[PDB]
């Protein structure tokens, strides 16, 4: 019926805790918005099934 | 010989009635047992 809630932190994942790579990160634009939109659909989706 | 942790992090979900109903809001800080967010008292 449904399967865990994966949630990321993009910014962990790539960069944790180093500002200097976040600062590199922010140069790719949008992407870490859409994994993390990407993945709360699914989220979201886990309780309406 | 010592263990290093990440310490503590999550997400923080911001809970909110709409806007045109009231600007007070509810915070949920996901995975955090709030002992931690007291020791961090932006
Ligand atoms: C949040 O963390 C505290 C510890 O800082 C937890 O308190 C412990 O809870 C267990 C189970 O009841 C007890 O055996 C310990 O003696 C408690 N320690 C202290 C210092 O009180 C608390 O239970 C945690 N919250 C949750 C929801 O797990
Ligand atoms: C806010 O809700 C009321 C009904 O409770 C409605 O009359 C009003 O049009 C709403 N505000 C806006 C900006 O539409």
């Amino acid at each position: 019926v449904s399967m865990t809630k994966t949630s990321v932190d993009c910014t962990m994942y790539i960069c944790g805790d180093s500002t200097e790579c976040s600062n590199l990160l922010l140069q790719y634009g949008s992407f870490c918005t859409q994994l993390n939109r990407a993945l709360t659909g699914i989220a979201v989706e886990q309780d309406k099934n | 010989i010592l263990d290093i942790t990440p310490c503590s992090f999550g997400g923080v979900s911001v809970i909110t009635p709409g806007t045109n109903t009231s600007n007070q809001v509810a915070v949920l800080y996901q995975g955090v047992n709030c002992t931690e967010v007291p020791v961090a008292i932006t």
